[PDB]
């Protein structure tokens, strides 16, 4: 359970990405469903989660609290299926909803990247890519899905 | 069903990175099953 961006693997087909910190594992619901995952040789239970924010955590609760400033420009640490993981850099737009704004990256990547941090500039995980809209020209804005610690 | 991880790589901000995509403001609604959708 060392600390770092996991690729979440089925057998093998890459359904997802994660992120190891503080011996916590956080990715986004709709990656694993909550089932158990194995590392190496040991099983990892789910904790906590949550299906309308997306997110799950397992071995504990959730740890990731930093917060997109609301101004900056941040990373998505992508971490495609197939390839090695690479950081992008973006401004964030704004999903605006009856319950306030949230940040959002417009970066389109395959399905079996979700679940990918991103950063702001102190390498501070401020959510999980991944749960998102199709605009109308077909391509994809996410959310920047970031739980309560 | 063995789903399992695998190390990928260190989360750190990488200096001089590639900028790209828009900073889309649109409105949106989140249902209660996490699904967000366009309000139009
Ligand atoms: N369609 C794209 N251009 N790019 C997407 C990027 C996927 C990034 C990782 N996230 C996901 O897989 C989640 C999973 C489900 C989480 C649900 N709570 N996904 C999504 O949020 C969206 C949700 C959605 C769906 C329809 C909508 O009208 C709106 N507002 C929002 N789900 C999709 O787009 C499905 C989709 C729709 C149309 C075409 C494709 C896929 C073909 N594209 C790919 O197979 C790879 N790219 C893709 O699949």
């Amino acid at each position: 359970t060392t600390d770092g961006v996991y690729r979440v693997m089925t057998r093998s087909t890459q359904v997802g990405v994660g992120v190891m910190q503080e011996g916590v594992f956080h990715t986004m619901w709709h990656v694993t469903k909550g089932a158990a995952l194995r590392s190496g040789e040991g099983r990892l239970d789910p904790y906590w989660g949550d299906v309308k924010q997306d997110l799950v955590s397992y071995c504990g609760p959730w740890k990731l609290d930093a917060a997109w400033d609301g101004l900056s420009e941040v990373q998505l640490l992508a971490v495609p299926p197939g390839e090695r993981a690479k950081n992008i850099q973006t401004l964030p737009g704004i999903f605006k909803t009856k319950d306030g704004d949230i940040g959002a990256v417009a970066l389109d990547y395959p399905a079996g990247t979700s679940g990918s941090p991103i950063l702001d500039k102190c390498g501070r995980v401020i959510g999980l890519y991944g749960n998102g809209v199709v605009i109308k020209n077909g391509s994809y804005v996410s959310a920047i899905t970031q739980g309560k610690r | 069903v063995d789903m399992y991880i695998e190390r990928a790589g260190d989360i750190t901000w990488e200096k001089d990175a590639e900028v790209t995509g828009n900073s889309p403001r649109l409105d949106v609604a989140l249902d209660e099953s996490g699904d967000f959708s366009l309000v139009e």
